[PDB]
RNA sequence: UACGGUGCUGAAGCAACAAAUGCCCUGCUUCCAGGAAAAGCCUCUAAGCAUCAGGUAACAUCAAAUCGUACCCCAAACCG
RNA sequence: UGAAGGUGUACUGUGAGGUAUGCUGGAGGUAUCAGAAGUGCGAAUGCUGACAUAAGUAACGAUAAAGCGGGUGAAAAGCCCGCUCGCCGGAAGACCAAGGGUUCCUGUCCAACGUUAAUCGGGGCAGGGUGAGUCGACCCCUAAGGCGAGGCCGAAAGGCGUAGUCGAUGGGAAACAGGUUAAUAUUCCUGUACUUGGUGUUACUGCGAAGGGGGGACGGAGAAGGCUAUGUUGGCCGGGCG
RNA sequence: AGGACCGAACCGACUAAUGUCGAAAAAUUAGCGGAUGACUUGUGGCUGGGGGUGAAAGGCCAAUCAAACCGGGAGAUAGCU
RNA sequence: UAAGGUGAUAUGAACCGUUAUAACCGGCGAUUUCCGAAUGGGGAAACCCAGUGUGUUUCGACACACUAUCAUUAACUGAAUCCAUAGGUUAAUGAGGCGAACCGGGGGAACUGAAACAUCUAAGUACCCCGAGGAAAAGAAAUCAACCGAGAUUCCCCCAGUAGCGGCGAGCGAACGGGGAGGAGCCCAGAGCCUGAAUCAGUGUGUGUGUUAGUGGAAGCGUCUGGAAAGGCGCGCGAUACAGGGUGACAGCCCCGUACACAAAAAUGCACAUGCUGUGAGCUCGAUGAGUAGGGCGGGACACGUGGUAUCCUGUCUGAAUAUGGGGGGACCAUCCUCCAAGGCUAAAUACUCCUGACUGACCGAUAGUGAACCAGUACCGUGAGGGAAAGGCGAAAAGAAC
């Protein structure tokens, strides 16, 4: 009876993608906290 | 017209019961390309290296296939096919 | 700086074959040579479709531990330890007691 | 920025005490006003964002040799 | 190769890559997928002929 | 006839009537709540330029790259 | 010539314990007196793994429905072929977008996965399969809106915004019929077409934007008229005489 | 003509029974309300936590809401078990 | 360096070598797709799309370079408007982003404690931001002291839980002084006779002696069990080497090392000569930091909560004397004493360890030790930020079980 999920790659990557991170400062920690665990899949690309 | 770099753009000749039946009825040959290798650089590679008559080009993108042994996923590579037309003066 | 070599005659220290002498056949990469008719194992090799297919079993020369073998010197007729020295320009082993070169 | 061009006075932070004691954070803004001076040397007016201070050290000093200490920090006008 | 290849012209030395490129490597490479070649270890050393030409040729 | 078919042939291939929520219709009447934008496109000339450069037709010749193209898609392949 | 550990047995101390030893085990162990503690578990709806119980119990996911004959096979209610029966048919059909991402097709295999079996499968394992000037994306323009040189503003971070530049779900050139593959087809083939560019010859001639104008270019409802898709019935054609 | 009428799609959710270790963390079945409008729906945007949004119910803001979720202060503190 | 090499799961196939042109390990290079500050414009990262010139080309078009922004600098130039300025062009140089902690600044909580709570505490803590450097800050007295004296700064030990502060509660808590580590000083607000002298400054430059490859490197034997001897027993031998690890059980002498003796074609890190684009001592003479010190007002910092409250900082409004001058000595005053503010610079002792090398543990030994001994920040979970596992061991040798 329709879910939360409800997926389309332009929206999941204008709002969580690489660029979209990298745009702002707190993007660009976020990408600095990945890399600094040390993630594989570093956004959703 | 693009000399030395023509020979890196086929890899090598496709085998197939596509491939084969396209040989005799249909006239052309199917052949593995660089991932690069636009269908003038295809047909100008064809026409000196193999050198025949060249009627067109064309060309797909094959995807490789998700091949998961043991406990490991693994893919293969994304490799481009082209189906060459020859013309009437053919061979191989 | 390999002590045991290629063509070389060595004498068994340790192991079931202790007291045979023979040749080195291979040196391998690990520390462990392959002296022929020393370890002999009895593999039982399996039919396999391709190639040939004999189907029995066979006797192996199995690895051996460097260690576990000496050069024979073939003048006091007994194991013996090797040294490194520089006759002439070149690097050459020898047996320690009785300096002779190989 | 609330920041004098000439003396560099820009909003320092302190508390507003109550009769209480109550400290609650604040800001002391400078009184800075944008002021067109005239400067005798090349005949024009130049604007600056200036403290009333500022302008008493423009009063002090000349207007030149202020625009002089401005022109050595990096600043425009 | 490399000591011989090292005293050679500028021009004469891009006619070897070429021959390197044109047959050899080429045709190696289209005779190894069509299941011809039984010698493998050609592929790799007119690879790396062609690697030590490429490297020699860039003299300035 | 591998029982799959496959090359060969291959007759008629018209008229009436009914008929859309399609199309004409970005129409028409009509109403008040008064109904995107910008290029492509046609047109006009400034700054310019005058046996130039451009346009115009008729023609000939090239050129049209690259990526997607399987499959499911009110579902056992999507979201649960 | 058998350590630790495991497993029994027999002694033994007031107790926590200790000693000896059979079997298993196959390389460690440690007296003594000292020293230091991650020093002792039955509970904390403790934590992790294993394993019970209920129990061979409920259940096996729409009450659209099966039946039989033959085939393959170690085995067939379920797979294949056939013939009946049934159910959907503004769908439970047929194409798409989104979204999946090889599930497609072929051969092969039945451990696990499938709420049963499985010779079957969207399962395992190999190998094939996606062909475009015209379909879509790309590109061209823009909407809401995003970003935004200078800028204005803000302790710093940054905020807003001009020129611009992005941003479809909208506007913008052109391809259709039939044939073909185990699997693609407006893409391959055959038959007929069409569009926009680049580039040479001829005969003419007043051309050129960051500009002007036109156009693109737009609402709801309603009503009618003509059409077509399509359907029906004759006609013609090929079989048919039960 | 109409926030007109009846009625499918479509949007809804008044009654009942079923279901409640479900077919399903809200559904099914049979009835039920709206159905040219203050309608409905696709695609993309905007508003953010004492903040948004709200034909107002403390409703909604990813099955979470009288103050979301994640990380941190942090082993908060617990005269209680 | 070298007689075995073509990395691993992980074999096969085809090869490559043996005294040196295989592999292997280092120094210096060459290449160095695309994305990513990403920089030619754009963008849903790994894609789309160009401009300009150049140089070839068979109509078709190939190849390589450039082209972001900003900040200084310079030349072209240049509107309203006469002069110029704003602006616009290209070039020179630089910046941009990432990274563990430590460091300095700009902001800056609350839970908590106070047995409630609001001053206070937690605490200038967590966190956010900015800017550095191998360290950073400080720093050569307008400092203390007590009529005695010291002599920049930082860090350690006391002084001392002291004096004080404090809903005088909870709590916060110095300084003087003493002992140590470490030590060092200078430059501008400029005239003199005279001047390259001290000094730090290019860079070469021999040097030293490290770093990045390495080379040599001692001495064991027989019997007894046993699958296997390094073990038992007997006889030896080395030891500037008995650290350690491997080898079919526990090896000083089997192997690899070890002590020790050595070793560089090339690149570099230091420590002394040192030619020097390029840099001034000593003198005399002076000068000696103004919207500044101080004050009023409001805040903050000082152990010090406005209190009798010195001292420091400044949002605000004011405002001196400037060396017969002024600051400080904890309200304030007067004598005594001591210093010279309103401009700068400066090594060492000190903090930290993403990372590199060796070594060490009354540290752990697979529910431990990292989350991660295993291909783990993986599978998986979440739209996302983010969370986040389980999983070690055949044997001495695959001899991995032909038939
Ligand atoms: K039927
Ligand atoms: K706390
Ligand atoms: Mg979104
Ligand atoms: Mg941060
Ligand atoms: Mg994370
Ligand atoms: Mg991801
Ligand atoms: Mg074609
Ligand atoms: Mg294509
Ligand atoms: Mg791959
Ligand atoms: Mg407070
Ligand atoms: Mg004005
Ligand atoms: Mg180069
Ligand atoms: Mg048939
Ligand atoms: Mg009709
Ligand atoms: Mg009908
Ligand atoms: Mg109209
Ligand atoms: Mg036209
Ligand atoms: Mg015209
Ligand atoms: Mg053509
Ligand atoms: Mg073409
Ligand atoms: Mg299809
Ligand atoms: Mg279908
Ligand atoms: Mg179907
Ligand atoms: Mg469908
Ligand atoms: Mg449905
Ligand atoms: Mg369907
Ligand atoms: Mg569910
Ligand atoms: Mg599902
Ligand atoms: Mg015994
Ligand atoms: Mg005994
Ligand atoms: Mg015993
Ligand atoms: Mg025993
Ligand atoms: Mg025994
Ligand atoms: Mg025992
Ligand atoms: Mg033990
Ligand atoms: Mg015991
Ligand atoms: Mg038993
Ligand atoms: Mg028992
Ligand atoms: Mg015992
Ligand atoms: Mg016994
Ligand atoms: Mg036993
Ligand atoms: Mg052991
Ligand atoms: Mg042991
Ligand atoms: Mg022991
Ligand atoms: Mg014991
Ligand atoms: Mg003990
Ligand atoms: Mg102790
Ligand atoms: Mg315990
Ligand atoms: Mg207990
Ligand atoms: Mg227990
Ligand atoms: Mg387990
Ligand atoms: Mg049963
Ligand atoms: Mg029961
Ligand atoms: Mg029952
Ligand atoms: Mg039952
Ligand atoms: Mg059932
Ligand atoms: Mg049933
Ligand atoms: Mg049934
Ligand atoms: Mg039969
Ligand atoms: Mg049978
Ligand atoms: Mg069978
Ligand atoms: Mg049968
Ligand atoms: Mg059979
Ligand atoms: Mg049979
Ligand atoms: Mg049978
Ligand atoms: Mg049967
Ligand atoms: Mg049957
Ligand atoms: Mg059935
Ligand atoms: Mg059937
Ligand atoms: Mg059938
Ligand atoms: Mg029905
Ligand atoms: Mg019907
Ligand atoms: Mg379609
Ligand atoms: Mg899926
Ligand atoms: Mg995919
Ligand atoms: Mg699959
Ligand atoms: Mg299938
Ligand atoms: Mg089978
Ligand atoms: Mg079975
Ligand atoms: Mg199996
Ligand atoms: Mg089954
Ligand atoms: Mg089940
Ligand atoms: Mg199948
Ligand atoms: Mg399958
Ligand atoms: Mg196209
Ligand atoms: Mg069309
Ligand atoms: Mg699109
Ligand atoms: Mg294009
Ligand atoms: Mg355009
Ligand atoms: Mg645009
Ligand atoms: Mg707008
Ligand atoms: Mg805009
Ligand atoms: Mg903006
Ligand atoms: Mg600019
Ligand atoms: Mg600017
Ligand atoms: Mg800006
Ligand atoms: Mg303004
Ligand atoms: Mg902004
Ligand atoms: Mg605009
Ligand atoms: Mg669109
Ligand atoms: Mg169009
Ligand atoms: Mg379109
Ligand atoms: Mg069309
Ligand atoms: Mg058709
Ligand atoms: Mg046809
Ligand atoms: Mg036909
Ligand atoms: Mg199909
Ligand atoms: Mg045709
Ligand atoms: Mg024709
Ligand atoms: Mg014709
Ligand atoms: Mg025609
Ligand atoms: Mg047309
Ligand atoms: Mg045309
Ligand atoms: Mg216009
Ligand atoms: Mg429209
Ligand atoms: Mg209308
Ligand atoms: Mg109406
Ligand atoms: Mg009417
Ligand atoms: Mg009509
Ligand atoms: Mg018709
Ligand atoms: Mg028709
Ligand atoms: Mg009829
Ligand atoms: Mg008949
Ligand atoms: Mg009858
Ligand atoms: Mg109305
Ligand atoms: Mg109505
Ligand atoms: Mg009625
Ligand atoms: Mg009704
Ligand atoms: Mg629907
Ligand atoms: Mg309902
Ligand atoms: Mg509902
Ligand atoms: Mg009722
Ligand atoms: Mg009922
Ligand atoms: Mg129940
Ligand atoms: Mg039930
Ligand atoms: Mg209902
Ligand atoms: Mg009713
Ligand atoms: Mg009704
Ligand atoms: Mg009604
Ligand atoms: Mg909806
Ligand atoms: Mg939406
Ligand atoms: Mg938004
Ligand atoms: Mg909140
Ligand atoms: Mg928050
Ligand atoms: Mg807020
Ligand atoms: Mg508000
Ligand atoms: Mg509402
Ligand atoms: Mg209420
Ligand atoms: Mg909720
Ligand atoms: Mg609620
Ligand atoms: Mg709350
Ligand atoms: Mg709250
Ligand atoms: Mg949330
Ligand atoms: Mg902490
Ligand atoms: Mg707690
Ligand atoms: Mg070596
Ligand atoms: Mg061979
Ligand atoms: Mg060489
Ligand atoms: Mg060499
Ligand atoms: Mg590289
Ligand atoms: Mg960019
Ligand atoms: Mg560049
Ligand atoms: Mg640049
Ligand atoms: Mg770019
Ligand atoms: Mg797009
Ligand atoms: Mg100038
Ligand atoms: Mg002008
Ligand atoms: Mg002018
Ligand atoms: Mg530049
Ligand atoms: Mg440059
Ligand atoms: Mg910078
Ligand atoms: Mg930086
Ligand atoms: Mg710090
Ligand atoms: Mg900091
Ligand atoms: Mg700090
Ligand atoms: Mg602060
Ligand atoms: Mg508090
Ligand atoms: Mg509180
Ligand atoms: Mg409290
Ligand atoms: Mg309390
Ligand atoms: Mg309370
Ligand atoms: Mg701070
Ligand atoms: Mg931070
Ligand atoms: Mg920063
Ligand atoms: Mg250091
Ligand atoms: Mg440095
Ligand atoms: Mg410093
Ligand atoms: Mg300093
Ligand atoms: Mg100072
Ligand atoms: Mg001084
Ligand atoms: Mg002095
Ligand atoms: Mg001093
Ligand atoms: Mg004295
Ligand atoms: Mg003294
Ligand atoms: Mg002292
Ligand atoms: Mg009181
Ligand atoms: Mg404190
Ligand atoms: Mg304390
Ligand atoms: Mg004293
Ligand atoms: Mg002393
Ligand atoms: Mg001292
Ligand atoms: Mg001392
Ligand atoms: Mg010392
Ligand atoms: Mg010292
Ligand atoms: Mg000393
Ligand atoms: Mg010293
Ligand atoms: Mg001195
Ligand atoms: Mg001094
Ligand atoms: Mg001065
Ligand atoms: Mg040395
Ligand atoms: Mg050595
Ligand atoms: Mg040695
Ligand atoms: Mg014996
Ligand atoms: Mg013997
Ligand atoms: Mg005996
Ligand atoms: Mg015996
Ligand atoms: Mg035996
Ligand atoms: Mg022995
Ligand atoms: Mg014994
Ligand atoms: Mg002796
Ligand atoms: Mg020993
Ligand atoms: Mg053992
Ligand atoms: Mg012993
Ligand atoms: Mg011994
Ligand atoms: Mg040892
Ligand atoms: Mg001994
Ligand atoms: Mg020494
Ligand atoms: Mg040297
Ligand atoms: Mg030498
Ligand atoms: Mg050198
Ligand atoms: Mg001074
Ligand atoms: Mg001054
Ligand atoms: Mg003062
Ligand atoms: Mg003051
Ligand atoms: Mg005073
Ligand atoms: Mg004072
Ligand atoms: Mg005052
Ligand atoms: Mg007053
Ligand atoms: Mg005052
Ligand atoms: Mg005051
Ligand atoms: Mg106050
Ligand atoms: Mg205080
Ligand atoms: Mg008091
Ligand atoms: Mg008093
Ligand atoms: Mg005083
Ligand atoms: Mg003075
Ligand atoms: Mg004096
Ligand atoms: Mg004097
Ligand atoms: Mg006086
Ligand atoms: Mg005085
Ligand atoms: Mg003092
Ligand atoms: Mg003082
Ligand atoms: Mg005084
Ligand atoms: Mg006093
Ligand atoms: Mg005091
Ligand atoms: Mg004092
Ligand atoms: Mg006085
Ligand atoms: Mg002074
Ligand atoms: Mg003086
Ligand atoms: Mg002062
Ligand atoms: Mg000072
Ligand atoms: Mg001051
Ligand atoms: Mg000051
Ligand atoms: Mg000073
Ligand atoms: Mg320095
Ligand atoms: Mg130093
Ligand atoms: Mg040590
Ligand atoms: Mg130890
Ligand atoms: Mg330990
Ligand atoms: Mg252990
Ligand atoms: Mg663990
Ligand atoms: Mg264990
Ligand atoms: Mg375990
Ligand atoms: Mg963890
Ligand atoms: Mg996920
Ligand atoms: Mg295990
Ligand atoms: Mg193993
Ligand atoms: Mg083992
Ligand atoms: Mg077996």
């Amino acid at each position: 009876m329709k879910r939360t999920f409800q997926p389309s790659v332009l929206k999941r990557n204008r709002s969580h993608g690489f660029r979209a991170r990298m745009a702002t400062k707190n993007g660009r920690q976020v990408l600095a906290r990945r890399r600094a665990k040390g993630r594989a899949r570093l956004t959703v690309s | 017209i693009r000399e030395e770099r023509l020979l890196k753009v086929l890899r090598a000749p496709h085998v197939s019961e596509k491939a084969s039946t396209a040989m005799e009825k249909s006239n052309t040959i199917v052949l593995k390309v660089a991932k690069d290798a636009t269908k003038a650089e295809i047909k100008a590679a064809v026409q000196k290296l193999f050198e025949v008559e060249v009627e067109v080009v064309n060309t797909l993108v094959v995807k490789g296939k998700v091949k998961r042994h043991g406990q490991r996923i693994g893919r293969r590579s994304d490799w481009k096919k082209a189906y060459v037309t020859l013309k009437e003066g053919q061979n191989l | 700086a390999a002590k045991i070599r290629r063509d070389d005659e060595v004498i068994v220290l340790t192991g079931k074959d202790k007291g045979k002498r023979g040749k080195v056949k291979n040196v391998l990469s690990s520390g462990k040579v392959i002296v022929e008719g020393i370890n002999l194992v009895k593999k039982h090799q399996k039919p396999v479709p391709a190639l040939n297919q004999p189907g029995g079993i066979v006797e192996k020369e199995a690895a051996i531990q460097v260690s576990n073998v000496a050069i024979f010197n073939a003048a006091t007729g007994k194991a013996d330890r090797v040294g490194f020295r520089f006759e002439d320009g070149k690097k050459v082993r020898f047996f320690k007691s009785n300096s002779e070169t190989i | 920025s609330r920041v004098c061009q000439v003396t560099g006075k820009r909003p320092v932070t302190g508390n507003n005490r109550s009769h209480a004691l109550n400290a609650t954070k604040r800001r002391f803004l400078p009184n800075l006003h944008s002021h067109r001076f005239w400067v005798e040397s090349e005949k024009r007016f130049v604007t600056l964002r200036v403290s009333a201070k500022g302008m008493r050290v423009i009063d002090k000093k000349g207007i030149d040799t202020v625009l002089a200490e401005l022109r050595a920090r990096g600043e425009k006008y | 190769m490399k000591a011989k290849e090292l005293r050679e012209k500028s021009v004469e030395e891009l006619n070897t890559e070429l021959l390197n490129l044109l047959r050899e490597q080429f045709n190696l490479r289209m005779q190894a997928a069509s299941g011809q070649l039984q010698q493998s270890h050609l592929l790799k050393q007119v690879r790396r002929d062609v690697a030590r030409v490429k490297t020699l040729l860039n003299e300035k």
